[PDB]
Formats: C-alpha cells, structure tokens, sequence
RNA sequence: UCUCCAGGCAUACGCGUAUAACAACUCGGAUAACCAUUGUUAGUUAAUCAGAAUAGGCAAUAAUCACACUAUAAAUCACCUAUAACUUCUCUGUUAACCCAACACCGGAAUGCCUAAAGGAAAGAUCCAAAAAGAUAAAAGGAACUCGGCAAACAAGAACCCCGCCUGUUUACCAAAAACAUCACCUCUAGCAUUACAAGUAUUAGAGGCACUGCCUGCCCAGUGAUCACUUGUUCCUAGGGACUAUGACGGCUAAACGAGGGUCCAACUGUCUCUUAUCUUUAAUCAGUGAAAUUGACCUUUCAGUGAAGAGGCUGAAAUAUAAUAAUAAGACGAGAAGACCCUAUGGAGCUUAAAUUAUAUAACUUAUCUAUUUUAUAGUAUAAGUUUGAAAUUUCGGUUGGGGUGACC
RNA sequence: AACUAAUCCUAGCCCUAGCCCUACACAAAUAUAAUUAUACUAUUAUAUAAAUCAAAACAUUUAUCCACUAAAAGUAUUGGAGAAAGAAAUUCGUAAGGAGCUAUAGAACUAGUACCGCAAGGGAAAGAUGAAAGACUAAUUAAAAGUAAGAACAAGCAAAGAUUAAACCUUGUACCUUUUGCAUAAUGAACUAACUAGAAAACUUCUAACUAAAAGAAUUACAGCUAGAAACCCCGAAACCAAACGAGCUACCUAAAAACAAUUUUAUGAAUCAACUCGUCUAUGUGGCAAAAUAGUGAGAAGAUUUUUAGGUAGAGGUGAAAAGCCU
C-alpha cells in the first residue's frame, strides 16, 4: 500500500479490491464465489446454485477491505434505478 | 606512439633499419601470440618485379649481373645483388646462382616456347609447360607474391588460351594470364627443411617466444537417445 | 534510437534496438545557384523535392526545422541572396535564361538585409555583428580639434 | 592493521 | 612522495631539464651548438651628466607642496595645440587635412618610439 | 621480499604522468582540473 | 697517543638547505657530551665540466687487439650538387652525513676507479644467577638420538630405486616440484599486401597437442577369374532394361646424461645420543637516563570434599591463615592476540562449467525487399529494413523432508 | 591548604524573504616537463544513463532520480491487471525575519591548509585577561576520571544489620543482554567528560463549534459535520552499476644502453668459483633491524644472462615458459 504518493501525499486505492468487491455504505462487502466459473461440468447441481450467489464478507475481511480502499469508494451515490438501492442500510438490527 | 619503421618512399639498396613490434598492435595489445626479442635486424629492400626498365630506357629484354648472394636474416632464402645499367636492386636468389652470372629478364612474349636458364624472368606463356619456376604473381605488374620461399618451386600445368594453370607448393591450382612474368627455377636455401634448431635459446634468438601453459559437434535432437 | 520486446512481447527480455536511415548519395542541380551539388540524401527527402516540384523550390519552401540540416539553411540563404540581389553573375552574357530563374521564384523575393542573416547560427551571427561593429578607437587630437573648432565657430557666429 | 597520527604542533605559548 | 607545492625551477629534475631565471635573452644559438651574441640585443644604459645638477634625492620640509592634479589628455591639448589651432582660426589658416602641421600622427609607424604598441621599455 | 618503495621517483616520468600538459591532453584530464579548481586545491597538478 | 674493525672517493637518478659559523638549551636525537634540533647570519663564481639555415643526389662488404681464423643469431650525421649568411660569451646546474622504506630503519639503490693513502668503533657503569641465544673444546662409545643422520662433524667419499629427457620457468609474503617451458615429432587453419602477423608468401604464418630416437606395432588395403571378364556396389528408366564403378589413434622404451626433486644403502664423521660438562660473548641481574604493547566489569583475588552444563578463588560443609616487596617456575584463571578449522542456516553473495531458463544488429552467413548498374526477363552487387541459421557473449537461478554422503525416494 | 584540570562568548554558521547578472583585478610571466619574452610537432564534448533497491526470489515492471499553485482525484486509465504507476477536460489565484546554532554545536573550514595517497582523491584539530599591558596577563572552582597529602595489618562481589568500637560477629552465588520463565554459563564494558536511537492521522477514542445540516468554492451526510489533541527508531555487510584515476611496484613488450675477474674445456643455454642474480634447508626473530629481515647453508654466474633509462598495453580489461600468477 502507497501510504503517502510523491506527486500528491494521498493514500492509494488498491485496484485488485475496486474490481472484485462491492461495497454497500453500510459497510458490507459483496464478492463472489472463487470458481464459479470453473469445472462446471464435474460440479453437482446444487454446488453449482450454490457458486452463483453473492457472498457478504467478515469483519477482518471488510476491515482489510477499507484499508486497500479510499474514502471516495465509500460516500453515497444516488444512482436513479439502482438495483442495490434497498441494500444500503441496515434495518431492524440491535447490536 | 607506434610509427611503423615502414616509412621510407625511395628504394635504396642500403640496409634500413627496422623496429619490431612483439606482436602488439598500433594500440599497445597483442595481437598476434609468441613474437617478441631477437637480434637486431637491417632491412634490405627487394624487388620483386623482375621486368623494371631503368629510368628514361626502353621496354625491352635487357640483362643483369649477379654481383653475389648474400643471407636475408628477414626471409627464408637468400638474396642476391644484381647489377645492371647504372641500378643496383636486390633480388631473390636460384638455388644455382652463383656470383658473376648474367641473368635476363624479358618482357617479350614468344609464340614459340624457347628453353629458358635459370633465373632469366620470362613471361609464362613463353615458358613451356612443365618448367619449374617461382616468384610467380596474380595479376602482370603486381610483383611477386607466390613460391618466394627458400626451395619453393612452382609447375606451369597448362596454358590455353591465354591462361596458365600453376600447381602452388601446397598443391593448390591458380590460374593467371600468361601475361605474368615468372622467373625459371626454384628458390635458393633448399635445405632449410632440414635445419635442427638443437637449444630452446635458439628460438628466442629468432624472436619466437615460448607457448602458454593452458592446456566437437551437436547431436540432434532425435540422436540424443543414443548417446 | 530506442528499445524493443524480443518477440514483440512485453514479457519477453528488453533490448536494445537503433534504426537507421538507408542514407544514399545523389547529386543534384540547383537552378539558382547553376552548380550540381553531391549530397548524402534519404529516400524521403527525393519525394519531397519531387513533391515541391524541383530542388530550388524544396529548399525554399522548407522552413528551418523542417529541413533539419545547416548546409541547407546555407543554401537557403545562398539561393535568397541570389534573388533578393538580381545578381548577373547568374548565367551571364545570357540575360534572358537569368530572367526566366529569377521571375519563376519571385515569390520567394525578400529584403537583402533579411536574407543575410537567414541560417546562421547564434555564435556565426555574434561573430558577424562583432565584425559590422569593429572600429579603430578614434585619436582624442582629433575629437578635441572638432570640439574646438565647433565653439570657435559658434563664438564668431 | 591501520594506521594514523596526528601532528606536534608548534604551539608558542608566549603571550 | 613528490612535493607539489615548491616552485618548479632548473635547480630540480635531471641536467636535460632547464629553465630560465627570466633574464632577457641576448644572442642566438646557430648550428652546430654556437652562441653567436648580438650587440642590440643587449641593453645600452642611456646615462645623463649629472654636472651642475640642483636637484637631491631629498627635499626641504620648509617648501609647501602643490595641489595634486593628475595630468589628462585634455588638459595637454589646451596647453599645446590649443594656442596654435585658436590664434590659425583667427587668421584663417587652418585645415583639417594639415592637422599634422600642429604636431598630428596619422600613424606611429614610422616612429622610433612608438606609441602604440609600446616598441620601447621604461 | 619486503614491500614498501613501490615509489621510485622520477621527475620526467612524475610530469609525463600528472603533469599540467598531460591533464590538458584529454577532457577527461580537463575535468579533473575542473573539479579540484572548484574545491580550491592549492595545486591542480604536478 | 694507544687498541681494534674493513667498501671507500667521485658520477648519474633522487632530495631541496639536512651544508658552514655563531647564539640559545623549550622541542628533535629514542639517554648524555655534542648537535643532525631552535633562531640569526652566511653559502655553490665555468667559452674547457654539465644541460638547452634551405633543396637535391647516393651508400652490397659487422664486431671481437681485426691480421690469420672461421662461424651464425647476420650485427653504428658523413661525402658530394647548389642557394643563403660573412668574426661570437649569454642563460642554467654546481652545498650536505643527502635517496626509497611513517624512523638517525641489521632492508633496497646504477656506473667509474681503487682496497686502505680512504672509511670507521662491537663495551653508559656494574655484575656472573636461572632460563634463552651464539661460539669453541671432549674420557670411552660412534647414530645406540630421531618421523628422518634434522642440526653438527678432525667427514664432504660410493653405489641404488622412482620421477622428469637436459639448461631453463612458477604461486612477491607458508608449496621451486614429479608441475610450466623446452628442442624434435604430430594435428588443424589460411593462396595473400601498404599499421600486428608482414614490408612476409606453404621449406611460410597462426592455433593446439606431445620428450625425442632405432624397434615391435593399429585397423585400412571390392570379390572371383587374372593387364583382362563376371558377380557385386551405386544410380536412374520402368522385375525387366540401361548408366557407372582400373600400416598410422598405438605401446614398450633408447639410455646415457643432468637434478638445492621423492625415497633408500655402505663408508667416514661426529655432543645427535648413552650423559652431560667447561670457558667466552650475548641476554639477564644491580646503579644512572629514557620510556612502549597486547590486556583490564569490579576485586579485600586461598586449600579440600560436595553440587554443577566433561565445568568452582567467590555458592554449600570442613580446614588453613600477621603485613608487604625482589628473583624464579608455567598447574589454573574454559589465560590473551590472528582475516585459521569444523557441521548447519540465509527465498545473502561472487568465480568457474555447461546437456539449466531467457535473450543475443560480436561475427559470419544466406532469403525477400529497398537500391545502382546492366540485358528481356536476367544475373549482378547493397550506407537499409524484415526474417531464418549458427553463437563471442550478457542476465538471472540454485524447492522441501529424509541423524552427514552418493542412490532410492517421498511432498 | 593541590597537581592534572574545569569555568567562559563571539568567531562564524543555518533556514527564509527580497534580488538574474554587468568583482573580468597594477606591471611581468604561464598550455613548453603551466606560470621559461620569438617560429620546429599545429588545435575540437556525447549515440538511449546504468544499477542498486521493491515485487518478502527473480526474468515484464519498480514514484523521485528523469514545466504554474488548489480543486476534479488517488477519479478515468496503466500494470508478471501483482507490487505499483497515474492523467486530462474543466474550474480558482493582483503576493527584512528567526518558540535557528554558540567551539565534540553551526559549514569540512582558523583550511580545502597541515597531513595521507604515484594519481584520481580523502581530510583534520584548535580560541578565550582588562576601560587601560604606554596598567610586570587576569580570574574563578570541597568540584570528573588520575594522583598527592596519608602503603599495608587473619576472613573473602567488599556491602548490609549492626555496634561503645574502622576491621573480627551474622546475612549475602557482579551487571546487562541472552538463552525456557536456570546460570558457577556465552556475549559487551579499564575509568571520566561530552555526544549517541519511535517520525506520519485511513479507522478508532477524547474535547469542543454549528446542527438536517456542517465546511472561508469543488467535500461529506437516513445525526451528521468541522476543528483540536492523540502514531509507527539506531548502527553494521559480502556485493551491484556509472565514470574518472593508476604499469615509477609487478607481468609482458618496444627503443636506447651497460656489466661479466681467474681457471679448465674447448669452441659451449659445458665445468670450478667471485662480483652479480636467485631464495633449497636449519636456526633466530615474531609490535621483530624487517607489514618477510638477520646468521649460516645452498642454486645459477657468456646466457632463455643480469642491470639502467624513457616509452606502450587498464578493469566487461591488461599480462601470463597457467601459480586462476600478477596489475602500487
Ligand atoms: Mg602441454
Ligand atoms: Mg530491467
Ligand atoms: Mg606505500
Ligand atoms: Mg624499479
Ligand atoms: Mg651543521
Ligand atoms: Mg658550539
Ligand atoms: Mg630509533
Ligand atoms: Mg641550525
Ligand atoms: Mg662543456
Ligand atoms: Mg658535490
Ligand atoms: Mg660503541
Ligand atoms: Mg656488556
Ligand atoms: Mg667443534
Ligand atoms: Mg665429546
Ligand atoms: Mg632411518
Ligand atoms: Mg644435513
Ligand atoms: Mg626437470
Ligand atoms: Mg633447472
Ligand atoms: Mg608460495
Ligand atoms: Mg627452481
Ligand atoms: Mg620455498
Ligand atoms: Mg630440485
Ligand atoms: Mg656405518
Ligand atoms: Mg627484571
Ligand atoms: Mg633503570
Ligand atoms: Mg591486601
Ligand atoms: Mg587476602
Ligand atoms: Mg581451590
Ligand atoms: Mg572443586
Ligand atoms: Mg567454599
Ligand atoms: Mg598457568
Ligand atoms: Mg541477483
Ligand atoms: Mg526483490
Ligand atoms: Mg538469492
Ligand atoms: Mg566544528
Ligand atoms: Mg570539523
Ligand atoms: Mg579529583
Ligand atoms: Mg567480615
Ligand atoms: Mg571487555
Ligand atoms: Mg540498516
Ligand atoms: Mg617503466
Ligand atoms: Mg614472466
Ligand atoms: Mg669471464
Ligand atoms: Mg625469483
Ligand atoms: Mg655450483
Ligand atoms: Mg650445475
Ligand atoms: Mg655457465
Ligand atoms: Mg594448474
Ligand atoms: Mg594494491
């Protein structure tokens, strides 16, 4: 990680992070399955529906996350017709 | 820095003395191995293309007088003095010249082959074939270049059509016109072969200096199986 | 001179690489100047002369960095110098074929003082100047003499 | 093994 | 182990090298190793006579000195050509070709004692 | 043997070697002289 | 004046006032006297010693007492033809005990002449101890010493084996040899000029290997008829038909000689030894002057048994015991110093070797193009580019587990 | 009741701000072996920066090294899509001082001097009276280690509890680092003075301002937002690359030179043996006379000999009768 850049002084986003997670603003992380692409043909039919789904991440593994990351990939968009507009928030949670 | 001492424009019979160079280049490195020390040596300056006409005389045959035969240290054989007209010139030496011979040397190109003594220059196509002669040279008028060794001779195979056919001491077979001059016999100190040098410290005396102490093919791929 | 992929792959070892101009040498005949020079000259600069319909024309019409070369600019400035003159010396005891040179690059026509000092280099146009510019230092008999003579003049007025 | 010195200056004291 | 910081001079190095101790040369070497000295080479004291002479190395305190003003080019003109040129134009008889007539040099070439460059030493 | 008189001093091969004519001789001597010219060295050569 | 030692005076290179007198007595000489030290003043005197005009023409015949005498390695401006100038003494080096070695260093330093006519002093005063170093002498014996006759000797003679043919050369500062070179012999490469080779040309030049020398000795040498024909062989045309085919990669070894080579043996010899001693010098010790180094947590620094990590001056249990110096010994202080040794580790290196991986306008080559000549397509070349082929080289790397290693293996 | 010593304040320096420059030093000399008054032989930078280092190796690659502030933005893009690199469009702008040093500090500096290296090059140390020295150079201090004044007195990590009493009596296995959390180990320290090593604000906590809004332009927000305070050392390789500098040592070569007595062979890389060259053996020395010597003993000594002078070959290299030997 480039904590301080020569050209600017600014922390760096890692791109390996921006292009294989989603970040809700909660501060969820969405990935996906390693391999699901992969061997299909000797995967069962239920290992395969499993494979296909979005996974959410740990708190280490979120905590790592928004460390490799800079604080534009974690404001508010306002995308109109966003399919993750509902998944931004946490409703009915006591914690 | 490294003026070579060959650096005088008029020939002279006079001795001229020389710097050797034991084996470096002109930049101080060696390029050549095993060369270095010796006696001090004097250049004695030869000509080579018998057939000279002296200054303001015709291009005709003219001959020569063989003053005496004296030791090159700078070649195989041994040279001879030739006095001729108002020149003195420094020649290569027949294995039979002796002191006070008249040798000719002839431009003129016979159509009918005439016996030729040894040491008379004539032009190859004069020569019958077969005759043993040396001094020969690639192109008439470049001088002498082939069969300059001490017992070296050379065999005029063929002439045809303007073109001679010269078995080289190595064997090898050289065309040339016959318009090249070559003279007859081969050349003098025909026992250099069989000198023994006997003492290391010999050598050294001729600047040949001692050897280093440092003491194939690919097989194909299909072939490395067997081996 | 620059650098190349072995194999065109940028995972493959960099090497060093150099490409040259296949330079030829040529001789060519300026009309204005009337002398054939023998110049080293690439393929692209005789399809520029082509282009430029003549070798007077090229070198004319080429501005300084296009050329891309001091005997040029010399030319440059030999063929300006040529015009902006209207020198006899070009074809003479001939007066109609130095007519003809002359009106077909009237165009390029420039004052002579801008010509001079078309090509030359910084160090060429200081020592040009330096040299327009020397002068003998004037005796100071004579400077006081025109002082002088001035104020007497001017007293007798 | 090294090797340096320094040097026996003068040094008047007369003042 | 040589010392750089002393003088080079012909006291040091081998007898082939020598120098100068910067004495004026006097003569000419010809061949076959010959010195052959020329008279105007060498340096003729011009020596006055000092008979009847007023002036000592030393002068009196009594005397009172002058106000200094160092001379300049015009303050000779005015004292020497000026008169001249100034009593010629009252009477007309001046030209600027005849400058030399007041004492003008067009060139010092010609001059046993040239001006400039200096042909002559203190 | 024992070490220590490598140096046989010769004032021709000393001026030959590090003299002033010899450092003139190549731009890489001439910049040899440029830099102790610029640290102030009492002498810039032999 | 006496005693004794035996490289000295110049020159060159170098050094740069260390020269000489006076005056000081801080510093330098490793201590004194005295100065080589400090300060001041002086100094080395050259027409002979030493150092620093032009254009042509043309040289076959060494040296060595050069005569004889031979040899081989083949060997040091002058004199002429013409032009130009017609009577000069300046400049610089010159001293010393000296230079290269941090030093007034038992070391290094070229030439000429000479070998004492020149140049010098091993002992500051003492004292006679051990140990150590050097010299000389030995009753009887004579290598019985020892890894070995190392060293020493009133000896310095003789033969042998091994290895290299010989003279020679090499790791400056641990190996001088059997290793390298070497003559002779053998193999490979090259048919040629104006900077090595070489101003040379196959009896030559480069590269490399190997002791040579007579003698045994490799294979290789179509088959049968007999200089002749067939059978083969090799090619084509289709199993036929034509066409064509007239001792050298190896040993014994000469064989002698020569060796500061590696081993032996005899003889003499001897303090090597049985068996050590005596005298002398040096060192030591004492008086005087001068004055280092490694080392050092602190120390008021004991013996024995026990315990402990092959381990105890210091802990545990007994014991011993006025304080300090001087000179000796080397048992301990896991005594002090060194870039020494050993096994293992590092995603630490660097040298070499290529059958490692990746490249590789070093070279050479060829191909298509560009391009200039040429002939109607054509064969030439090529200040270039794109390929293909070699590789002189460059870059980078050394998986893990198997009580070490090669082989098996295993992950 | 004091020796060695200690105290000291200004010499200069550091970072900024302003500012292009027009400091190019009589006369004489210097590119010849610099600083030598005159002719000879004439005089001229460079093809692409590499590598270290990072990627926990290394082979593509690796910010600075190698064109106005702030914002867009660490965004688009680029990348063995890894480490990492990283825009623009478009907006915004009229721009003399010290919570520095004060002689181991600040510059290396009293000086690029002394000294060291053949050269390139490396590189110091220190001073201190008063208004007056034309007032006999002051002061000032039980003050460092070290000594002296004043050697020692059975017994012991040197002390502690003590005691009438300094020592006797009792108790007590130096310190640090380090090993397991153990040392009678193993490292490091003779002692004194001075110097000598944790630094950054993404997330969190704490404290305030305003509050569906906060912020002095671009930012964030379903109680947030703004500001403050709060953080992550030192010394040390073998190496690698670039460019200079070195063949006065030494390997080799070129050129110009020099030395070799006597004796016997003969007509010589033959013999005996000095000068001279070398360096087999033993002994001494071992911070030595010597960073390779001395005493003896040995090898060659007309030759492939030794020596002198000047020059040439330079590190991806040179040289090598090959010891991976030499090149200060
Ligand atoms: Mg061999
Ligand atoms: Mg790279
Ligand atoms: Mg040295
Ligand atoms: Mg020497
Ligand atoms: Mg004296
Ligand atoms: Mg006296
Ligand atoms: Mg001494
Ligand atoms: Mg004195
Ligand atoms: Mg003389
Ligand atoms: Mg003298
Ligand atoms: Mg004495
Ligand atoms: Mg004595
Ligand atoms: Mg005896
Ligand atoms: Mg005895
Ligand atoms: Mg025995
Ligand atoms: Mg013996
Ligand atoms: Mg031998
Ligand atoms: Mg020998
Ligand atoms: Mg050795
Ligand atoms: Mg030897
Ligand atoms: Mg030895
Ligand atoms: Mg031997
Ligand atoms: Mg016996
Ligand atoms: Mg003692
Ligand atoms: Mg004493
Ligand atoms: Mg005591
Ligand atoms: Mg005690
Ligand atoms: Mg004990
Ligand atoms: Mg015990
Ligand atoms: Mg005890
Ligand atoms: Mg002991
Ligand atoms: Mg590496
Ligand atoms: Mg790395
Ligand atoms: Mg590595
Ligand atoms: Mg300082
Ligand atoms: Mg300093
Ligand atoms: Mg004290
Ligand atoms: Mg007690
Ligand atoms: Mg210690
Ligand atoms: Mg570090
Ligand atoms: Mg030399
Ligand atoms: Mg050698
Ligand atoms: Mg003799
Ligand atoms: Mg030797
Ligand atoms: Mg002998
Ligand atoms: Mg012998
Ligand atoms: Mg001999
Ligand atoms: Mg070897
Ligand atoms: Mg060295």
């Amino acid at each position: 990680l480039t904590y301080c850049s020569t050209r600017k002084g600014k922390r760096k986003t890692v791109k390996s992070v921006v292009h294989r997670f989603l970040r809700l603003h909660s501060g969820l992380w969405l990935r996906r399955k390693a391999g699901y692409k992969k061997k299909l043909w000797k995967k069962s039919t239920a290992r395969k529906k499993r494979l296909r789904e979005f996974v959410f991440c740990s708190k280490t593994q979120s905590k790592l996350l928004d460390k490799m990351t800079t604080s534009f990939w974690k404001r508010r968009n306002w995308y109109a017709g966003d399919p993750y507009q509902m998944y931004h928030d946490r409703t009915n949670l006591r914690v | 820095k490294f003026v070579s001492w060959k650096s005088r424009t008029k020939y002279t019979v006079k001795p001229v003395k020389m710097r050797k160079s034991g084996g470096r280049d002109h930049t101080g490195r060696i390029r050549v191995h095993g060369i270095g020390g010796g006696h001090k040596q004097n250049y004695r300056m030869i000509d080579f293309l018998r057939f000279r006409p002296e200054k303001e005389k015709a291009p005709e045959p003219f001959e020569e007088k063989v003053v005496v035969v004296r030791y090159d240290p700078c070649r195989s054989a041994d040279i001879a003095l030739v006095a001729g007209g108002s020149r003195k010139r420094w020649i290569i030496a027949t294995e039979n010249m002796k002191a006070g011979d008249t040798i000719l040397n002839s431009n003129h190109i016979g159509r009918m082959a005439v016996a030729a003594q040894e040491g008379d220059a004539h032009p190859l196509g004069a020569l019958p074939v077969g005759t043993l002669i040396n001094n020969v040279e690639s192109e008439p008028g470049r001088g002498a270049q082939y069969i300059r060794a001490a017992g070296t001779c050379g065999v005029l195979l063929r002439k045809v059509n303007g073109t001679a056919i010269i078995q080289l001491p190595s064997k090898r077979q050289m065309q040339v016109l016959e318009s090249c001059t070559a003279t007859v016999g081969r050349v003098s100190n025909v026992n250099h072969n069989q000198r023994v040098i006997g003492k290391a410290g010999r050598n050294r005396w001729l600047g040949k200096r001692p050897n280093s102490g440092l003491w194939k093919i690919r097989p194909l791929p299909p072939m490395k199986s067997y081996v | 001179l620059g650098y190349r992929y072995a194999n065109n792959d940028k995972l493959s070892k960099r090497v060093k690489k150099v490409w040259k101009p296949q330079l030829f040498t040529r001789e060519l005949y300026s009309e204005i100047l009337d002398k054939k020079f023998t110049v080293t000259v690439t393929m692209r600069t005789l399809d520029l002369i082509d282009e430029a319909y003549g070798f007077d024309f090229y070198i004319l019409k080429t501005p300084k960095e296009d050329l891309g070369s001091k005997f040029g600019m010399d030319l440059k400035r030999g063929m300006l110098l040529r015009l902006a003159r209207q020198d006899p010396h070009l074809h003479p005891e001939n007066p109609e074929r130095r007519a003809a040179i002359y009106d077909k690059y009237r165009s390029f026509v420039i004052p002579e003082a801008e010509a001079e000092w078309v090509g030359l280099t910084l160090e060429e146009a200081l020592e040009k100047q330096r040299l327009l510019e020397e002068k003998d230092p004037v005796p100071l008999f004579k400077v006081y003499v025109e002082e002088l003579v001035q104020r007497l003049q001017e007293q007798v007025l | 093994t090294k090797s340096r010195f320094r040097p026996p200056t003068p040094e008047p004291k007369y003042k | 182990g040589a010392d750089r910081m002393s003088k080079w001079t012909s006291k040091r190095g081998p007898r082939t090298f020598t120098k100068s101790r910067g004495a004026k040369k006097t003569g000419i070497y010809t061949s076959d190793r010959k010195f052959v000295q020329i008279k105007e080479m060498v340096p003729e004291f011009v020596v006055p006579d000092l008979t009847g002479f007023k002036l000592k190395p030393y002068v009196n305190y009594r005397a009172p000195a002058g106000i200094d003003t160092p001379l300049t080019a015009k303050a000779l003109f005015q004292e020497t050509v000026a008169p001249a040129i100034e009593k010629d134009f009252k009477e007309g008889t001046f030209d600027a070709n005849n400058l030399e007539k007041y004492g003008f040099e067009p060139t010092q070439e010609g001059k046993l004692f040239q001006l400039y460059p200096k042909n002559f030493p203190r | 043997r024992a070490r220590g008189n490598e140096y046989q001093p010769s004032n021709i091969k000393r001026k030959h070697k590090h003299g002033w004519v010899r450092r003139l001789s190549t731009p890489a001597g001439v910049q040899v002289i440029l830099r102790r010219m610029l640290k102030g060295r009492k002498s810039l050569s032999h």
